RNA sequence: AACCUGGGGAACUGAAACAUCUCAGUACCCAGAGGAGAGGAAAGAGAAAUCGACUCCCUGAGUAGCGGCGAGCGAAAGGGGA
RNA sequence: AGCCAUGGGGGAAUCUGGGCGGACCACCGCCUAAGGCUAAGUACUCCGGGUGACCGAUAGCGCACCAGUACCGUGAGGGAAA
RNA sequence: GGCGUGCCUAUUGAAGCAUGAGCCGGCGACUCACGGUCGUGGGCGAGCUUAAGCCGUUGAGGCGGAGGCGUAGGGAAACCGAG
RNA sequence: GUAAGAGGAGGUAUAGGGAGCGACGCUUGCCCGGUGCCGGAAGGUCAAGGGGAGGGGUGCAAGCCCCGAACCGAAGCCCCGG
RNA sequence: ACCGGAGCGCUGUCUCGGCGAGGGACCCGGUGAAAUUGAACUGGCCGUGAAGAUGCGGCCUACCCGUGGCAGGACGAAAAGA
RNA sequence: GGGCAGUUUGACUGGGGCGGUCGCCUCCUAAAAGGUAACGGAGGCGCCCAAAGGUCCCCUCAGGCGGGACGGAAAUCCGCCGGAGAGCGCAAGGGUAGAAGGGGGCCUGACUGCGAGGCCUGCAAGCCGAGCAGGGGCGAAAGCCGGGCCUAGUGAACCGGUGGU
């Protein structure tokens, strides 16, 4: 009868307008634990063509575990996932240049 | 049946009474923050190691055990002895 | 209440806020005492508004 | 077919990775003037449960 | 007999009541065209210097939003096929 | 609060005219309106065939049988029994 | 001769002077499609599975990874990230 | 009746529509406060419209778009009496 | 042929009823239905119990089936309380 | 603008109307914790205060009797006995001088960022507070200060105004 536990009030902010939303890229969390396991380099398509990405946009590379070398194709980083590439690895960059 | 006058009231009212009394009474343990005494005057002033706030209260101000206590010429007490 | 009315108080140099009330009946003009701000360090602060 | 998914639901209160239900605090809008900032303060966020659980089934479809 | 294009078109009921909202542009009224209809050569799309007639199925997606921000209502681009 | 179409009034240009990318503008891209036609992919089931972990004469089309027939009703209509 | 207040429904409570059944016969009431959430019998398992449709078959399967869920979450957002 | 028109009426104020009571006889008093109603070339207030002071946004800028002031703005209600 | 009060005549309206007539009702031949119906081997009293009993206790009464006839009851049937 | 249309036109209630009432505070019923009903018994809030707030130095009332220009049971002070019976903003109850009261000085913590651990609890609300950082007010300090002796003085959400990032 009353409002339906409905009491709690919204901030869920922006949230919504007209013109749609805005598509701008996002990044997809890659831990470079799954790194280790994996072997050769890495790409975007390659993690879509893989079992752990597929069209998110974009990749952020990052998480914790065993840093070993190789090369990968990054799209975003993390302080961190720049230090397991301290290690003996490297990283590209947004390419298209 | 004659239903005429009936002499109505206005009086029936009471409270949605809080509970209010020694909520932790002695040999228990607190760990501090725990309120021992909800009341409305002070018929628990505090003891060693309680503390008060606005509304009249025994807390607990460390780790240990609710101790009771009376002080005729000064009032009642409950304290919280250490247990170091 | 209102009538004997409610009112916020604001810094100076730009911005500085809390929340607080007043009274009228008193011969009680600019409501100015200290308080604090959020950045930098304590300042007066003057009735303001609604 | 297919469920319709609150949108309000959504639109207010999120179920943290635990299918715990957490959002808001009730009461400020209003409030003020006469209001501690101890309460303006503790008016930061909540924590709900229990209904929040059929609140749950609300979401659905995305979860979120 | 049904299906189809158009011009008209509700109410119960849903919102636990009722007006906005809803059922629903459904029921019916009519007009007209046929093994079909209508549609159909972008004064479009959408953001990539990427697209390339219209329609149908899957998809995106119950997503983007619309909303007494309630009940609930529900897109297009893109991808796959025809 | 645009784009799409339109009821009253106001009322132009032919490529330095122009419509549009969601108020509005600078800019940057996109498209050529204010004339008319176009198979297929889709839909329907009166109908012809096949097929069914479909029914068995209170079930199954309302009716297997002499049914849109008896009968009822002013009429619209209802509507068997075997 | 020892014993014994029909049935259902409906109740605080029925044998009831509450309720429905004349008798028998047939019919007659917890389905399904989609989306959920949980448990379970399974296949795989850091992944798992395809929708429409192409090909095939006459009671024959296969092909089809487009798309979905899974891997990180936190903030309203930009954005950061086991924070 | 959406209209065209239909009646009213091929009638014309001694006529047609509406209201009240109800043959004939004696008689129908007093209050306009509210309300309805008849009226008034001032006025209070209020719509779209008109006008454009002052201004915003934007672009090299020319320019384009937006906000709206003074006063001008009807019936309506109020107002003056019946 | 509307609603009060009065009187006069008249009278089975009454005292207060008695008789008679026919058409039914009754018996015989022919035809022969309805609503209702939980099942019936269905008595009073005094108690009881959802407060109003054939049925439960207690007592008493009661040879088995009808026909004419009488309506106290079976909370009588009819109307899912106006 | 009832000429016509869709709708609204509460709820509890010793049957309904009628009247009372609808939430919040205190005391009874309330049965030695908690809690508790009833159209049960008695009353209150919809405010207030820039000092009524924080602190530091400081004073102690009511009352009764004894003495007195006005005065006069009662304004005023003198003195003696008097421990809470006065004031404690406003209803009630608890509480109160080993102060909450009453005087002055100073000030503005009627802070911001939080907040362990609790009271209470169908949810949502409400209620308690050390502590830690900032940067302050009082006091030499020790220290308290995140309003008010305590419990009434109140209003989820949606809508939108407001200054601002």
């Amino acid at each position: 009868g009353r409002s339906t536990t409905l009491m709690r009030l919204p901030k869920r902010g922006m949230q919504g307008q007209v013109p749609g939303e805005i598509k701008r890229p996002r990044y997809q969390g890659v831990n470079l634990k799954d790194l280790a396991r994996f072997e050769g380099e890495v790409t975007p398509e390659l993690l879509v063509r893989a079992g752990l990405l597929k069209k998110g946009y974009r990749l952020k590379i990052l998480g914790e575990g065993e840093a070993k070398p190789l090369k990968v194709v990054a799209h975003a980083f993390s302080k961190s996932a720049l230090e397991k590439l301290k290690a003996a690895g490297g990283e590209p960059v947004l390419l298209e240049a | 049946a004659h239903k005429k006058g009936l002499g109505s009231t206005r009086n029936g009212r009471d409270s949605q009474a809080k509970r209010l009394g020694v909520k932790r009474y002695e040999g228990q343990v607190v760990r501090a923050g725990n309120i021992l005494v909800r009341q409305r005057g002070t018929r628990f002033k505090p003891g060693k190691n309680v503390g008060m706030g606005r509304d009249f209260t025994l807390f607990a101000l460390v780790d240990g055990v609710v101790e009771f206590q009376d002080r005729g010429r000064l009032g009642r007490y409950v304290h919280v002895r250490p247990l170091a | 209440v209102r009538i004997k009315l409610l009112l916020e108080c604001t810094e100076c140099k730009r911005r500085n806020y809390a929340t607080e009330k007043n009274k009228r009946n008193t011969p009680n003009k600019l409501e100015l005492r200290k308080y604090c701000p959020w950045c930098r360090k304590h300042t007066v602060h003057r009735e303001v508004k609604i | 077919p297919k469920m319709k998914t609150h949108k309000g639901a959504k639109k207010r209160v999120k179920i943290t990775a635990s299918g715990k239900v957490v959002a808001m605090k009730t009461g400020k809008r209003h409030l003020n003037w006469q209001k501690s900032g101890k309460e303006i303060r503790q008016k930061g966020r909540k924590f709900v449960l229990a209904k929040p659980e059929a609140e749950r089934i609300k979401l659905l479809l995305p979860y979120e």
